[PDB]
RNA sequence: ACGAGACUCUGGCAUGCUAACUAGUUACGCGACCCCGGUCGGCGUAACUUCUUAGAGGGACAAGUGGCGUUCAGCCACCCGAGAUUGAGCAAUAACAGGUCUGUGAUGCCCUUAGAUGUCCGGGGCUGCACGCGCGCUACACUGACUGGCUCAGCGUGUGCCUACCCUACGCCGGCAGGCGCGGGUAACCCGUUGAACCCCAUUCGUGAUGGGGAUCGGGGAUUGCAAUUAUUC
């Protein structure tokens, strides 16, 4: 047996993106196409199904320590804002994407308000995790 | 105090009295 | 039967490394994941150079595990390398002769002196009337 | 009878043998202690410009102010709190006693 | 620079002939040898990986380096 | 045990030139895997040359600003330069290195002592100098051009290890060396 | 740069002129006499001392010292 | 002006043991000389001959500003032992500055 | 795959403007004044289009479906929020307003201040900087 | 009515707001820590505060 | 004798000392997930002070060895070692027509003192722009830009006497700046394990003033404030 924590992240991620895809009941919001995920990017995404990507990582960030509301996601992909001609300086992704996220993985029963405010996994979530863990571990042989 | 004033602005203030 | 544990850490920058050693099989992993992913990637062979040196016979009663905190993705590499080796040299102190611990002590110091000795450099302080440590602003004749 | 000192202070040397004096006054009438938890040390920091005017070369102060904080944890019996820490106090020195 | 944008009947031609006859295959050498953009050069070397005419040695996001069979 | 990028090994490279021997650090102790140390080299005056030249090569190319500090982006320019020079020569790339460092040293240069008189460079002159040679003539060479780093600094490691003229650093090595000889 | 500065010196020549006795050519030892028999009022002052004790105590296992 | 409660402050005015060794009690007695009307040289030999009697181990008072004319004009006064650099000053030497109104202008007393 | 398809315009006329047809799509549209990267994007988003080809390859019924997307971008979903003339003046009209379009409305917007005498229209008429700048040191022609 | 003007106008922020504790001054003010009191009067009470020059 | 040095603070070291529910670790147990172990910053308590904090000590002196110098002061190299010169603060005699009367209820003299040069209230201006200088920021790209993914800090500050104005997690709404309900923190307790950037990895671009560069300029939208236009800022 293996865990998430075993397995590299950066393929996971794409495997995780893949299994939200797949399941067809992820429920992103109509705008995921117009919108752009913080005022520190210049673009769109290039990938058109990103929001599922970002549920993936959102999901594993909620795996990896537990309780990190909307605040915390808008830091943990927080950036670099090139604020022109002035010096660049960190800036916060977008609140609304980060919500809507935590919204889709309550939806389909991923995580759970954690107690003290914030999101965490529930077993079932913290189950799909460690079962596609195994499916990218065995991939790599 | 009533308003509970902070440490750090305590030791300030001894000071600013004894100055 | 016995307890055979030893907690001890590794220094760079401001970054600390605690490698915690006892009895089992060959498994070193820092907090919680192996060695072959801890990023950045391209320091890899530094994180192996431990292993490699040795060989996984000498981790093979020993597995190690590893937390960091503090300074940055090179410096916590060259604290997780450090705390490992001194870890080992410490458990092969404790619960084997002298004779493995100087062999293996040898070997880590002979090839890299970083392994088991904490780099003493830090971060020098800023001055006013510069940018930095040592550098001045422009200065304005005329 | 859970009961919580939080000595407080500027000066290290006034405050180290307080501490000392009242954990004496816990021994002395032996009851047990938590020993002299020492609390991170607040650099308060003004780093201001030397010159009245601004007519020289750039030089700036940096005044410190180190306040040194220290609390000891008794199981005791509140009287013979407020008898010890009455005992042998010095200017340097400010002490909080928490009931619960 | 007047590269190519995509491929003539020629140039794939010219490609399929000596790209892999090379020893050394990057993306900058065929654009710059075969006068096409690096971009057209990156999905022909992906497709000629795909065809099993090239071996891949280390793609990485800024160096992609590929070789012959022989 | 086996070494550099965990394919590169040692005991296959001979310094010719008997010249820089001690100050080409490449051979058995100066063996490690990646060309990224602590060191503390530059701390006291000569241990710079107890520095493997794969890391002073790492070390010379994050120049001209922006780049200072990104050691990681030149340990990897290097690695790939390697596999390039192997792919394009069938040969460990350490001896066309340790080649372009004989090579691409100037061995007499002018200095101010009227009109320049000619001396001697110091062996640790050379390869400072073969370095700084080899490595301007990798990123300039790669600069507002198609071409990666990793192309022109295996193309200016593989000219210099030839002596081919088509290689800056040669050419800049030799025009010191004309101008050595003129004032002599 | 290491020169040793006059209160250092004195203090050595004075110290091995009464307790040339005590004294020998052992640093750890030196620097510990130097403790009991004089006021040193700074560890770093008290090992500069010690440490050209010593060094003095070597020059008069050789031949005579002037001062 | 502190707003402590009404008899919860009592203020104790005691008295200063060797009064020689206080610099600003020699630089508010010389401030008092000086405004007094007595001559500057007079005044500073008077402190600096009484806290050398007092038990000092050196003195330096100095009386800078306007002394005989228009032109402002330093009148230094040192004997002893005095020391000015590192830590030590910290504790061994008592520092004072104060001001004293001449009709004329302002002079200064230095009492180190 | 990869070869230049027959019938490929090298050089389009999308709105009466000169697009190169070598550029990426979403990258050659920009050449039309008043649409810019992150508008085309969300253009060739609502036009389901795949981006990933070239500005030559797409087909006469493809690009001029993509005018009429760009012309009424508030008929086809692109919110009032992402047009560069929203609340127009004259019309009270949310319109993203293209090339001729755009300098035509420029030239009003500056014609109207230097009509009624207004401060910002009088900075326009000197050919001086208007918002808030120091002209002492900079804006030497 | 001028008892309604004389002082009309808000003194809530900026540095016409608060002033030296010591100077009375509308400049050079270290407000840090409630100090409020001007950068050549806290030079000079810096020691009398417990504000030591050591690095 | 002063200045230098010493000195004070600081940087680096001690499985040696004193210690700890406002700091933890290792055990043990309960529990979640993977096929006996593995992951846990999930929960709880027994030991302990390695990391943590801060006190007392110790530690380094050219002390050891080898080289040129009465083999003086010292210098250079090496062994052992946490270091074989960490950084600052302090800082002499005697000066300057250095600067400050716009820091002061520090102040001499002169001016003004009610149609004020006091003071207050409203309104400009202090930013006005052919031009010349000075410190700067951002750049000119492909060691790059763009989009995702991954993953590590240390100084710090934080609810005010008057003083009005604090740092913010958490849950909804919004594309976003932001708005809304709703708690914690006067602080090693909460923000916060401060998930910072550069860096790392994976797409797109391709030598084109190009996806470099982001000035000017049009329209719209939010906040602080009594008030933003000569665009506060976003």
């Amino acid at each position: 047996g293996v865990t998430v924590k075993d397995v590299n992240q950066q393929e996971f991620v794409r495997a995780l993106a893949a299994f939200l895809k797949k399941s067809g009941k992820l429920k992103v919001p109509e705008w995921v196409d117009t919108v752009k995920l913080a005022k520190h990017k210049e673009l769109a995404p290039y990938d058109e199904n990103w929001f599922y990507t970002r549920a993936a990582s959102t999901a594993r960030h909620l795996y990896l320590r537990g309780g990190a509301g909307v605040g915390s996601m808008t830091k943990i992909y927080g950036g670099r804002q090139r604020n022109g001609v002035m010096p660049s300086h960190f800036s916060r992704g977008s609140k609304s994407v980060a919500r809507r996220v935590l919204q889709a993985l309550e939806g389909l029963k991923m995580v759970e308000k954690d107690q003290d405010w914030g999101r965490k996994l529930t077993p079932q979530g913290q189950r799909d995790l460690d079962r596609i863990a195994g499916q990218v571990a065995a991939a790599k042989k | 105090m009533a308003v509970q004033i902070s440490k750090k602005r305590k030791f300030v203030a001894d000071g600013i009295f004894k100055a | 039967g016995p307890l055979q544990s030893v907690q001890v850490f590794g220094r760079k920058k401001t970054a600390t490394a605690v490698a915690h050693c006892k009895r089992g099989n060959g498994l070193i992993k820092v907090n919680g994941r192996p060695l072959e992913m801890i990023e950045p990637r391209t320091l890899q062979y530094k994180l192996l150079e431990p292993v490699l040196l040795l060989g996984k016979e000498r981790f093979a009663g020993v597995d190690i595990r590893v937390r960091v905190k503090g300074g940055g993705h090179v410096a916590q590499i060259y604290a997780i390398r450090q705390s490992i080796s001194k870890a080992l040299v410490a458990y092969y102190q404790k619960y084997v002769d002298e004779a493995s611990k100087k062999e293996i002590k040898d070997i880590l110091i002979q090839y890299d002196r970083t392994l088991l000795v904490a780099d003493p450099r830090r971060c020098e302080s800023k001055k006013f009337g510069g940018p930095g440590a040592r550098a001045r602003y422009q200065k304005s004749y005329r | 009878h859970r009961i919580r000192i939080t000595l407080t202070s500027r000066n290290v040397k006034s405050l180290e043998k307080v501490c000392a004096d009242l954990i004496r006054g816990a021994k002395e009438k032996n009851l047990k202690v938590k020993g002299p938890v020492r609390m991170p040390t607040k650099t308060l920091r003004i780093t201001t410009r030397k010159t009245p005017c601004g007519e020289g070369s750039k030089t700036w102060d940096r005044f410190q102010m180190r306040i040194h904080k220290r609390l000891i944890d008794l199981h005791s019996p509140s009287e013979i709190v407020k008898q010890i820490t009455s005992i042998s106090i010095e200017p340097g020195v400010e002490v909080e006693v928490t009931i619960a | 620079l007047n590269n190519l944008v995509l491929f003539d009947k020629a140039t794939y031609d010219k490609l399929c002939k000596e790209v892999p006859n090379y020893k050394l295959i990057t993306p900058a050498v065929v654009s710059e040898r075969l006068k096409i953009r690096g971009s057209l050069a990156r999905a022909a070397l992906q497709e000629l990986l795909s065809k099993g005419l090239i071996k891949l040695v280390s793609k990485h996001r800024a160096q992609v380096i590929y070789t012959r069979n022989t | 045990d086996i070494k550099l990028f965990g394919k590169w090994s040692t005991d296959d490279v001979q310094i010719n030139d008997i010249s820089l021997q001690d100050y080409i650090a490449v051979k058995e102790k100066y063996a490690k895997y990646l060309p990224h140390s602590a060191g503390r080299y530059a701390a006291k005056r000569f241990r710079k040359a107890q520095c493997p030249i794969v890391e002073r090569l790492t070390n010379s190319m994050m120049m001209h600003g922006r780049n200072n500090g990104k050691k990681l982006m030149t340990v990897r320019i290097v690695k790939h330069a390697f596999e390039i020079i192997h792919l394009l020569t069938g040969e460990n790339p350490l001896q066309v290195l340790v080649n372009a460092i004989i090579n691409s040293g100037p061995r007499e240069d002018s200095t101010r002592i009227v009109r320049r008189q000619a001396v001697d460079v110091s062996p640790l002159r050379r390869v400072n100098q073969a370095i700084w040679l080899l490595c301007t003539g990798a990123r300039e060479a790669a600069f507002r051009n198609i071409k990666t780093i990793a192309e022109c600094l295996a193309d200016e490691l593989i000219n210099a290890a030839k002596g081919s003229s088509n290689s800056y650093a040669i050419k800049k090595k030799d025009e010191l060396e004309r101008v050595a000889k003129s004032n002599r | 740069g290491r020169v040793r500065t006059k209160t250092v010196k004195k203090a050595a020549r004075v110290i091995i002129e009464k307790y040339y006795t005590r004294l020998g050519n052992d640093f750890h030892t030196n620097k510990r006499v130097c403790e009991e028999i004089a006021i040193i009022p700074s560890k770093k002052l008290r090992n500069k001392i010690a440490g050209y004790v010593t060094h003095l105590m070597k020059r008069i296992q050789r031949g005579p010292v002037r001062g | 002006r502190f707003g402590f409660p009404e008899g919860s402050v009592e203020l104790y005015a005691e008295k200063v043991a060797t009064r020689g060794l206080c610099a600003i009690a020699q630089a508010e007695s010389l401030r008092y000389k000086l405004l007094g009307g007595l001559a500057v040289r007079r005044a500073c030999y008077g402190v600096l001959r009484f806290i050398m009697e007092s038990g000092a181990k050196g003195c330096e008072v100095v009386v800078s500003g306007k002394l005989r004319g228009q032109r402002a004009k330093s009148m230094k006064f040192v004997d002893g032992l005095m020391i000015h650099s590192g830590d030590p000053v910290n504790y061994y030497v008592d520092t004072a500055v104060r001001h004293v109104l001449l009709r004329q202008g302002v002079l200064g007393i230095k009492v180190k | 795959s990869l070869v230049i398809p027959e019938k490929f315009q090298h050089i389009l006329r999308v709105l009466n403007t000169n697009i190169d047809g070598r550029r990426k799509i979403a990258f050659a549209i920009t050449a039309i004044k008043g649409v810019g990267r992150r508008y085309a994007h969300v253009v060739l988003r609502k036009a389901d289009i795949d981006l990933t080809k070239r500005a030559g390859e797409l087909t006469e019924d493809e690009v001029e479906r993509v005018i009429t997307i760009m012309q009424n971008p508030r008929q086809y979903k692109i919110p009032d929020w992402f047009l560069n003339r929203q609340k127009d003046v004259k019309d009270g009209k949310y319109s993203q307003v293209l090339a001729n379009g755009l300098d035509n409305k420029l030239r009003e917007d500056l014609e109207r201040l230097k009509k009624i005498r207004a401060h910002r229209g009088l900075r326009h008429f000197w050919g001086l900087r208007v918002r808030g700048q120091h002209t002492k040191t900079t804006g030497r022609r | 009515g001028h008892q309604q003007l004389y002082w009309s106008h808000p003194r809530k922020f900026g540095q016409g707001s608060r002033s030296c504790r010591v100077c009375s001054n509308r400049h050079g003010l270290i407000r840090k820590y409630g100090l409020n009191m001007c950068r050549q009067c806290f030079r000079q009470y810096a020691k009398d505060i417990g504000f030591i020059k050591l690095d």
